[PDB]
């Protein structure tokens, strides 16, 4: 398996666009409808570092949730004693930029549990392993990950 | 070390026009390129990262662009409020370096001065020592002159001006003027003056006391 | 709400050290790694390191290794700067900021601490008034003091427009002098207290000083 490079997404198209995670179709509000749609992650071996104190970063597509336990599966096996970390997930509160799919519960955020920066690239190709749509290695702090749309 | 060249170092610019800001990085920097908006006496304020992405609850009118060496920031029609310390910074190199910034600063039409003046206290006279203050509210230009006059002779070489920053509400400047004397000088005079000469004004404004 | 708090302003003589302190508040604060930013005429913004609290790792530009050293106080959610052996290059503000885990660029930062490195010793200020068209204008003269910084309130920060308090001149005796004013209605004079809060923290004045007529 060879380690994404920095700045490198896969595959090597927009995120938005067909052969990628596909069109932003809209936000989804915690009030609304479409809320049904979104499904908690309580999976033991993924640490969800819950920045707004909401659990929100847990609520994710069915697609998103079945990605995400996958590389939860190839995080351990990669590194004994290391976890997948979500830093970001669902955003109810504009944090990302306009027409994000962390806005429609599409994308994470995510790191190591032990926040080893030279880890991201392996573990961006660990993602693209697992079957995310789209894989950013966006910053050294994180790697971005969304799913096509249900 | 990287460098980032920042240009130019100041803008003098009328609401609701362009401002463009560029920051140059001596090597490439990917899109790790940060900017900044400090307004006087407050820590910089984030405004943009990864080149082009606000942060959140960051007017629309701010704008980023570049990857590599060459960024650009914009204000498409710049407010009053804008007035600041813009910078850049890119984090792709360790350490992290910032640009030297871009002073932003309001033109607008002409405001003339409201003039006061303000003897000493009996409090300071006490002590020893006088001081006179004559103050110009919320004018613009900046540009003026204030001369002290005591019994009609013109000083010189005993007062000191302060000026504020340019207000973020109207765009105007402020301006102290303090004469300093011994007691026994102020106590030898009778007229105290403080003669205003400023663009806005038709011809000079005097505010005087008798001590 | 997250919230960096740091201590006050430093009068400090060469050769000395100074700790200067940071607190965090409104979020977690051993999961967000905090930086110190130098901001001096000389040399703008500048970099000093970066101490990750989750860790204890510490990360300093080459610039400051022989200058500065970060630690932090988990307990009381504190994280300290110690600059070593000062001198006049030294004088600056001193940021902390925080990142929030997506690159080394700061979202909150501190209101900063202004040390100031020098032999002179500190001196409180005199606050004299500034005794009062459809408009009065009224004030403080703050005089003499050393070093800076003075912060000037007016009501208790109830009256904070019209409110212009001037930037300090040094004076030839080598001490500092600033106004602060204020233009009030003419009608509310007779009525209404105007006090000027005076704070010089380097010499512990505090001063609650009222202008009248």
């Amino acid at each position: 398996l060879t380690p994404l490079a920095y700045k490198q997404f896969i595959p090597n198209v927009a995120e938005k666009t067909l052969g990628a995670s596909g069109r932003y179709e809209g936000k989804i509000s915690r009030n609304s409808e479409r809320f049904k749609e979104l499904t908690p992650n309580y999976n033991p071996d993924i640490i969800f570092k819950d920045e707004e104190n909401t659990g929100a970063d847990r609520l994710m597509t069915q697609r998103c949730k079945d990605k995400l336990n996958a590389l939860a599966i190839s995080v351990m096996n990669q590194w004994p004693g290391v976890k997948l970390r979500v830093t970001e997930g669902w955003d109810e509160d504009g944090h990302h930029s306009e027409e994000s799919l962390h806005y429609e519960g599409r994308a994470v955020d995510i790191t190591t549990s032990d926040r080893d920066r030279s880890k991201y690239g392996m573990l961006a190709r660990l993602a693209v392993e697992a079957g995310f749509d789209w894989v950013y290695y966006e910053s050294k702090a994180h790697i971005h990950c969304s799913v096509k749309a249900e | 070390d990287i460098v980032m060249t920042q240009t130019p170092k100041f803008l003098l610019v009328s609401a609701g026009d362009k401002v463009t800001i560029t920051c140059k990085a001596s090597q490439s920097v990917s899109n790790d390129l940060t900017w900044y908006q400090q307004k006087p006496g407050q820590s910089p304020k984030l405004l943009i990262y990864y080149a082009s992405n606000r942060y959140t609850g960051v007017p629309d009118r701010f704008t980023g662009s570049g990857y590599g060496t060459d960024f650009t920031f914009t204000i498409s029609t710049v407010q009053a409020e804008d007035l600041a310390v813009y910078f850049c910074q890119q984090d792709y190199g360790s350490p992290p370096t910032f640009g030297g910034g871009t002073k932003v600063e309001i033109k607008r039409t002409v405001a003339a001065p409201s003039v006061f003046i303000f003897p000493p206290s009996d409090e300071q006279l006490k002590s020893g020592t006088a001081s006179v203050v004559c103050l110009l509210n919320n004018f613009y230009p900046r540009e003026a002159k204030v001369q002290w006059k005591v019994d009609n002779a013109l000083q010189s070489g005993n007062s000191q001006e302060s000026v504020t920053e340019q207000d973020s509400k109207d765009s105007t400047y402020s301006l102290s003027s303090t004469l300093t004397l011994s007691k026994a000088d102020y106590e030898k005079h009778k007229v105290y003056a403080c003669e205003v000469t400023h663009q806005g004004l038709s011809s000079p404004v005097t505010k005087s006391f008798n001590r | 709400q997250v919230q960096l708090q740091q201590s006050g302003p430093e009068l400090v003589r060469p050769g000395v050290s100074v700790k200067i302190s940071c607190k965090g508040s409104g979020y977690t604060f051993i999961d967000e790694a905090l930086h110190w930013v130098k901001q001096s005429h000389a040399e703008s913004l500048e970099w000093i390191g970066v101490i990750r609290p989750y860790s204890g790792e510490t990360n300093y530009n080459q610039k400051f290794k022989d200058k500065a050293t970060m630690t932090v106080d988990i307990s009381s959610s504190t994280a300290y700067l110690e600059l070593a052996r000062l001198t006049s290059e030294d004088s600056a503000i001193y940021y902390c900021a925080r990142d929030w885990e997506r690159g080394d660029f700061f979202d909150y930062w501190g209101q900063g601490t202004l040390v100031t490195v020098s032999s002179a010793s500190t001196k409180g200020p005199s606050v004299f008034p500034l005794a009062p068209g459809g408009t009065a204008a009224l004030g403080c003269l703050v005089k003499d003091y050393f070093p800076e910084p003075v912060t000037v309130s007016w009501n208790s920060g109830a009256l904070t427009s019209g409110v212009h308090t001037f930037p300090a001149v040094l004076q030839s005796s080598g001490l500092y002098s600033l106004s602060s004013v204020v233009t009030v209605p003419s009608s509310s004079l007779g009525t209404q207290t105007y006090i000027c809060n005076v704070n010089h923290k380097p010499s512990n004045t505090k001063v609650d000083k009222k202008v009248e007529p």
